[PDB]
């Protein structure tokens, strides 16, 4: 759910993290397709090592910054994510042998802890929205979550979905409204953990109904997230995920006074084999692995199977795991875990300057290259130039490039699907129509 | 691959039969929606004639972007017709 | 008051020929016809169930509920159907 929420903040980030955690070799195919750039992106992995003596001198960040051109790697004692203003360094390089180069080469409105927003507990009836009330309300750039549930459906635990969206470094105006569309009984069963949260609304109905999806203003939503809680009851391969596929296909086909295909949607699949039904314009081979598929590469599909690789990585570097809990679900300080252990209910406390200081933690975001100071660099064709200029000017650390599928093709195309490329080389072709994954401090 | 074996691409039409006598009509309709989604995914242009145990499931399958009733697609709803 | 025989087919049974019994079995044959003539299926949906036009199908797809509106000359015009 944290990966899903981060993908909501920056589309295709769940694919980025999953490919970082999985161990993949370098593969090159001769025929020119998006798959070459994707496979170059997936080859990079997450690693950790101690910094050398050269980087422990006059100041840490200034020596750490801009040195990535000579090191040919990228850096991410405490957990540090894009720092600003013998200590571990988290590297995104490809193969651990070459990663061993930095060391060798010396030449009340918030919550009590202050991590998440908070508000007074609310009744379920207060946040229930009817079709008319949802229609009149202005919802734009918001989050809509379709939930398939019954009386016998198990608890999804949507709390882990809502915490990462409302972090302290997000201003109350910058928040994205969350609307859960689905059966009222199941949502009520999970509402008790949810009533302490702000900007949450509930709409009874079903995501298969086009009227409900029109009422919640899908055409302008920032993300639509499809979940089914009944996967544990149903065992047959065919019976699994039919509701999710139908909801995705109905959202794609829905037409507005434009086509619904351009709508960003993420679907959770328990069975990888169903992934072929998600995109109509995709070649389907059952032998093809889930990460190679177009819906996963574009970030529209997520499955928990990839998370299995975590069990390996978590063993080799314990720190890595906690960094994930920092990159998703906001921050996970031990005091917060202690309060969850004691109470299990999030509680809000009166603000103090210490809590307000604990907001410098960066957050993931999309940067548009068409409009902005980096427009000239867009057509230049050097990613490393963009990397160096961004680091020098705004100290913004860019994970990678979220790129149109058919941009490499000479003939213009109407496709809107974009795939992620992780840590592109310095000599990487750049086009103006690209997105940049970045970490930004509080403002 | 099995669709490549029976040559869906050159096939003029595809007919999906339904088990009218089933414990859960929604389950059979759902199996049929899997069939239709798979066949359209491999090939959207091909005609499909299918039996429909429930009328609202006909609405669900109408929501498919590949489904195009005007040209050559037909849905036979058993409950509606009876 | 009829001669019963399990070998006799349903179309030959006395209560079916009298129009007092119905079953979905006969509707199966529709598939064959629906393959050879697409338009004939439309005629069926016109002869029974009244007139379900593309517009009504679109409205039901969008809403799944019937809606009533104020009469206009065009709405009263399309009444010629036998
Ligand atoms: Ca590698
Ligand atoms: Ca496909």
């Amino acid at each position: 759910l944290g990966f899903i929420a981060q993908s909501c903040l920056a589309q295709g980030l769940s694919t980025m993290l999953a490919n970082l955690f999985s161990m993949r070799s370098f593969i090159k195919i001769e025929e020119d397709t998006w798959q070459k750039y994707y496979l170059e992106g997936v080859s990079n992995e997450m690693y950790t090592e101690y910094l050398s003596s050269a980087f422990v001198g006059l100041s840490f960040p200034t020596v750490c910054e801009l040195c990535f051109v000579k090191l040919k790697l990228l850096m991410i004692s405490r957990i540090l994510i894009n720092p600003g203003n013998g200590t571990l360094g988290f590297f995104i390089a490809s193969d651990a042998k070459e990663v061993k180069r930095a060391f060798f080469y010396c030449k009340k409105k918030y919550d009590s802890t202050g991590m998440f927003h908070w508000c007074a507990p609310k009744e379920i009836e207060k946040v229930i929205l009817t079709r008319s009330e949802a229609a009149m309300t202005v919802l734009s750039g918001h989050v809509v979550v379709c939930i398939f549930g019954d009386v016998s459906s198990a608890l999804i635990g949507l709390r882990n979905l809502v915490m990462p969206l409302r972090a302290s470094n997000f201003h109350y105006h910058e928040l994205k409204h969350i609307v859960f569309v689905g059966s009222i009984e199941y949502l009520k069963r999970e509402w008790e953990t949810l009533h302490n949260f702000p900007k949450v609304s509930i709409l009874p109905g079903t995501p298969l109904s086009r009227a409900d999806l029109r009422a919640v203003n899908i055409n302008l939503c920032d993300m639509c997230v499809i979940l089914s809680a009944n996967q544990n009851n149903i065992d047959d391969t065919s019976l699994q995920d039919k509701e999710c596929i139908l909801a995705s296909l109905n959202i794609k086909s829905m037409q507005f006074d434009t086509t619904g295909v351009n709508i960003p949607i993420i679907t959770e699949l328990v069975n990888d084999t169903n992934v072929q039904f998600l995109d109509q314009d995709d070649d389907d081979d059952p032998d093809t692995e889930l990460y190679l598929t177009q819906p996963f590469a574009c970030g529209t599909a997520f499955a928990v199977s990839v998370l299995d690789s975590l069990m390996s990585a978590t063993y080799f570097n314990d720190n890595i795991l906690t960094l994930i809990r920092t990159l998703v679900t906001g921050g996970a300080t031990p005091e917060l875990e202690a309060l969850i252990a004691e109470e299990n209910a999030l509680r809000g406390g009166y603000s103090t300057p210490q809590t307000l200081a604990n907001r410098d933690r960066c957050r993931v975001a999309q940067l548009a290259l068409l409009d902005g100071p980096f427009a000239d660099l867009g057509d230049g064709g050097c990613y490393g130039d963009l990397f160096c200029k961004a680091l020098k000017t705004y100290n913004m650390l860019c994970f990678g490039i979220y790129r149109l599928r058919d941009a490499h093709l000479s003939t213009p195309s109407q496709c809107t699907k974009r795939y992620v490329i992780t840590n592109p080389p310095y000599e990487f072709e750049l086009v103006p129509t690209d997105l940049i994954f970045c970490l930004m401090q509080f403002d | 691959h099995d669709l490549a074996r029976v040559k869906i691409e050159s096939a003029d039409a595809c007919l999906i039969l339904a088990n009218k006598y089933c414990a859960d009509p929604d389950a059979e309709d759902a199996s049929n929606i899997m069939r239709v989604i798979s066949i359209k995914n491999y090939h959207p242009k091909i005609r499909i004639i299918t039996q429909m145990l429930q009328y609202h499931n006909k609405a669900h399958l109408l929501n498919i972007p590949s489904w195009n009733w005007k040209e050559g697609d037909d849905a036979i709803c058993l409950a509606e017709l009876k």
